This record gives structure tokens, sequence and C-alpha cells, in this order.
């Protein structure tokens, strides 16, 4: 979201998703330990 | 993340960055480095699951007190 507030700042996507999870009130280790499952679920969702 | 003794340490709030030789933990919206110690990170799990984990050490604030405590 930094590009909506000012200059564009790069950031790895996994870290961005960790930020979002922290946003909704969930620790990061959940994401960093289930990355593969989350990715597969997202891909299947877009396919559907 | 970061691996010290088989346990992955994550930042309480902020990100890990390296200038080229050392790693630091800094707040996200402003650059001010801080030495990484047990008061910035919390342990969770082990080192065999995370992707892209790194292999730097972590300081412990209580160690110097023990040395002085042993001294006297
Ligand atoms: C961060 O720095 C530390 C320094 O100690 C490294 O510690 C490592 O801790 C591991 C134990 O959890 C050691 O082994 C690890 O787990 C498995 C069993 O060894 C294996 O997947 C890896 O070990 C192999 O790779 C290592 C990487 O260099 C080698 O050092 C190690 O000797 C192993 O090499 C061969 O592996 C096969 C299969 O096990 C064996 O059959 C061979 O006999 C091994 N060869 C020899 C000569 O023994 C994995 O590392 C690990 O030994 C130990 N040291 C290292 C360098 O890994 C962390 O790995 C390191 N982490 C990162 C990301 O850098
Ligand atoms: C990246 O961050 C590291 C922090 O570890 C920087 O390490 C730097 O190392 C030099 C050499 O020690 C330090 O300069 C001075 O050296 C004399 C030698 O006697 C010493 O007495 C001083 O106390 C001081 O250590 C320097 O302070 C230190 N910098 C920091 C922030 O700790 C490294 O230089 C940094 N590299 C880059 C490209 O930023
Ligand atoms: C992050 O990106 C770098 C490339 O900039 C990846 O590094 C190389 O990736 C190729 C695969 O296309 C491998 O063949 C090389 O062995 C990799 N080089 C090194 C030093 O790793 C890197 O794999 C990416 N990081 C992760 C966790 O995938």
């Amino acid at each position: 979201w930094t590009f909506g507030a000012g200059a564009a700042l790069q950031i790895p996507f996994a870290m961005q998703m960790a930020y979002r999870f922290n946003g909704i009130g969930v620790t990061q280790n959940v994401l960093y330990e289930n990355q593969k499952l989350i990715a597969n679920q997202f891909n299947s969702a877009i396919g559907k | 993340a970061i691996c010290h003794d088989g346990k992955a340490h994550f930042p309480r709030e902020g990100v890990f960055v390296s200038n080229g030789t050392h790693w630091f933990v800094t707040q996200r919206n402003f650059y001010e480095p801080q030495i990484i110690t047990t008061d910035n990170t919390f342990v969770s799990g082990n080192c065999d699951v995370v992707i892209g984990i790194v292999n730097n050490t972590v300081y412990d604030p209580l160690q110097p007190e023990l040395d002085s405590f042993k001294e006297e």
C-alpha cells in the first residue's frame, strides 16, 4: 500500500502477506509455516 | 526470520535488514537500527520449515550480569 501513500517501495510478497495477517490480528508464524497451503488455496479459488 | 540455536526468531514489530555485514531490526515507516536481542523477537517452532530463513546470531541481555554476578 505504500504506493498509495507516496513513492513506491518494494517488498517481498511473503512479507507483505505477513503484514496483512498481523493486520487482522494473527501472528506471522502462522503464515510463515503454512505458506504452501495458503498459496494452493488461493490458486484453487481463482480457478473456481 | 532468523535462526540462532535451532529456533526461529521473528520480529515483534518491524523488519530485519542488513547493511551488508550485520543485521538489525527497525520500525517499518522510518529507518533507525536496533541491535537484535531477546526483547525484540519471540521464538516459535524450529528452523526446518520457514523458507528463506537466515543464519545470524542473537544477543542476550542477561549474560553480562551473570559474569558480574559470578565475579562477586
Ligand atoms: C547455519 O549455521 C549452522 C552451523 O552449525 C548450521 O548448522 C547445521 O545444523 C544441522 C542440524 O540441524 C546440520 O545438518 C542439518 O540437518 C541435516 C543433517 O545434517 C541435513 O539436511 C543438513 O546437514 C547437511 O548439510 C549441512 C549444510 O552444509 C552440512 O554442514 C552437513 O554436514 C550435512 O552435509 C551432509 O548431509 C548428509 C545428509 O544428512 C550426510 O549424510 C552427510 O554426512 C553430510 N556431510 C558431512 C561431511 O557430514 C543440515 O545442515 C548441519 O550439519 C549443520 N551445519 C550446516 C552447514 O548446515 C546450519 O545448517 C546453518 N543453516 C543455514 C541456512 O545456513
Ligand atoms: C554495517 O553495520 C555494522 C555494524 O556492525 C558496521 O560495523 C562497523 O565496524 C567498524 C569497525 O569497528 C566501526 O568503526 C569503528 O571501529 C573502531 C576500531 O577501533 C572502533 O573503536 C569504533 O568503536 C567503531 O567500531 C563502526 O562503528 C561499525 N558501525 C556500526 C553501525 O556499528 C558497518 O560499518 C556497517 N557497514 C555499512 C556499509 O554500513
Ligand atoms: C530469490 O531470487 C533469487 C534469484 O534472484 C533466487 O536465487 C537463485 O534462483 C535460481 C532458480 O531460478 C537457482 O537456480 C539459484 O540456485 C538461486 N541462487 C541462490 C544463491 O540461491 C532465490 O532462489 C530466490 N529465493 C528463494 C527462497 O527462492
